[PDB]
Order: C-alpha cells, then sequence, then structure tokens
C-alpha cells in the first residue's frame, strides 16, 4: 500500500515523525490508531511516523 | 547529587529526599495542565518558547518555596514534562522496556499484547511504577478531552514516548526504528485503556 503527501509538513522536534513535501510518495509499512502510519519516505529513504490528514492513496 | 535539584536527578533520589518519587514541581505543572490547560488544541505538540521553557526550570532548579505556574503557557508547560523525562538520568521507562515491547508486537499475539505489557510494567522499579501510574492517569485525563484539544492517544504517544523511552531519531539501525515504532504503540496502547 502506497500514499502520496498532498501537503508539505515539518517534523515536530525530537519525534519519530518525518517531514515531506508535497507530492512525495510513501510506502506504507504499519497502520496504528487514529490514522498514523509508520511509513518509508521514496524520496529521502528515511522511515517514520506521519498522519492520514496529509496524504491520499495511489 | 545537588540539594533541591529537580532535573537530572534520578526518582530512586527524589524518594530518599522526600518520600516520594516525582518532584512537587513537576507534579503542581501536572497539576497546572490538568486544571487550566486541557482544552488547548495541540497540546505536547505545539511548541513552547525556549525562553519561557528556561524560565520554568529556573523557577524549578532552587527553589526551595512551592513553584506556581498561573500566569504561563500550556505549550511552555507541556513542553518542559517532556524535557524533564527527557532530561533524566535513566529514562521512566527503562531502556530494557522498548525492547520487551519490540518483543510484545513481534511475537505476542495481538489478543494477548496488554497482558504481556503489564506484566513488562509490573517488572519496573516500584518508584518508575508510580511515576508511570501518576503520568498515565495524567494523560488519559489529557487525552479525555480529545473534543477540544484533538490530542488522540496515538498522539501523545507521538508527542511524548521519545522522552518517556530515551528513543533514537534520524535525519539508526532497522532494529532501533522497530524499537521506536514499537515503544510509541505501547505508549498510545497504555494510555487508551488505563
Amino acid at each position: 500500500r502506497r500514499v502520496r503527501a498532498i501537503l508539505p509538513y515539518t517534523k515536530v522536534p525530537d519525534t519519530d515523525e518525518i517531514s515531506f513535501l508535497k507530492g512525495d510518495m510513501f510506502i506504507v509499512h504499519n497502520e496504528l490508531e487514529d490514522g498514523w502510519m509508520w511509513v518509508t519516505n521514496l524520496r529521502t529513504d528515511e522511515q517514520g511516523l506521519i498522519v492520514e490528514d496529509l496524504v491520499e492513496e495511489v | 547529587y545537588f540539594q533541591g535539584s529537580v532535573f537530572g536527578v534520578p526518582l530512586t533520589v527524589n524518594v530518599q529526599r522526600t518520600g516520594q518519587p516525582l518532584p512537587q514541581s513537576i507534579q503542581q505543572a501536572m497539576r497546572y495542565l490538568r486544571n487550566h490547560c486541557l482544552d488547548q488544541v495541540g497540546l505536547f505538540r505545539k511548541s513552547g518558547v525556549k525562553s519561557r521553557i528556561q524560565a520554568l526550570r529556573q523557577m524549578n532548579e532552587g527553589a526551595i518555596d512551592c513553584v506556581n505556574y498561573e500566569g504561563q503557557s500550556a505549550y511552555d508547560v507541556a513542553d518542559m514534562l517532556k524535557q524533564y523525562f527527557r532530561d533524566l538520568p535513566e529514562p521512566l521507562m527503562t531502556n530494557k522496556l522498548s525492547e520487551t515491547f519490540l518483543q510484545i508486537y513481534q511475537y505476542v499475539p495481538k489478543d494477548q499484547r496488554l497482558q504481556a505489557i503489564k506484566a513488562a510494567i509490573m517488572l519496573l522499579p516500584d518508584e518508575n511504577r508510580e511515576v508511570l501510574q501518576t503520568l498515565l492517569y495524567f494523560l488519559s485525563d489529557v487525552t479525555a478531552a480529545v473534543k477540544e484539544n484533538q490530542m488522540t492517544p496515538t498522539n501523545l504517544a507521538v508527542c511524548l514516548a521519545p522522552s518517556l523511552f530515551h528513543l533514537n531519531t534520524l535525519k539508526p539501525d532497522q532494529k532501533d526504528l522497530n524499537e521506536n515504532l514499537a515503544a510509541t504503540q505501547g505508549l498510545a496502547h497504555m494510555i487508551a485503556e488505563c
């Protein structure tokens, strides 16, 4: 399952989130509660947490 | 360890000096957040201000009297709590507990994960268990106002797990990233059911 970012976002400091730009595609590794997803950003090759509110399925 | 110091002091020294593992400054901070701040949108997420947080730490350290938090930004106090749990000599949830959560979410089936988490918490020291019970009650009260602050248990976990577990962040191996994810999941599970 892959998703695409529809909006840029900057990581909250000292957290497991990941920053991304508008258009960044992610591969979803794990789906957590409350729409949170552990994903790998394909652009930067970094793993982290993103929210479902900023991504769209492809 | 210096007399009257709050930050960087392990819970056992706090017990030997006062009788309670959490300092009264930190408990008063939690009470202030519970009383006047539970409706602030984005609590523990929206960053405070370095000057105000440093002033709050200035207030905590060395003060023999009671630390008053009235007239302070909620986000400053929340970030101060995150920094206190970050600045502990050992993490509140011991370095072994992140690995234990990884083992639970990898090899323990989903219907018994809560029982394994409770057992793992029971394997912690008494001071850590008391502080964790207090903090879990506080975070449950915080997330109870999710209609006002939009802070779901998983959101609170994302914001607080690095401070509670002393996790690493990249800009780290795969095992450590799995530990981070499992620690966040376990913290969210504990907050959601408290």
